């Protein structure tokens, strides 16, 4: 698979594992 | 930082989290 | 002043300091 | 992260340079 996280993928990515502490941006 | 760190190579979730908050 | 970079400071503070490099998101 | 160091509280151009890229 491709294992890199970019653009979206890397938003989503922080929406999941962030989850209630939140993220920038 | 984030880019080269998750898109530009490969990141771990450890690395990753550390972009949380 | 306040020397907090808050969302769209935050924001505008990278684009300004990060410059062609770019940054997140 | 980023929004800790620099919104939260106070961070340096050393700190914030660190989340370009």
């Amino acid at each position: 698979v491709n294992q890199h996280l970019c653009g979206s993928h890397l938003v989503e990515a922080l929406y999941l594992v962030c989850g209630e502490r939140g993220f920038f941006h | 930082g984030i880019v080269e760190q998750c898109c530009t190579s490969i990141c771990s979730l450890y690395q990753l989290e550390n972009y949380c908050n």
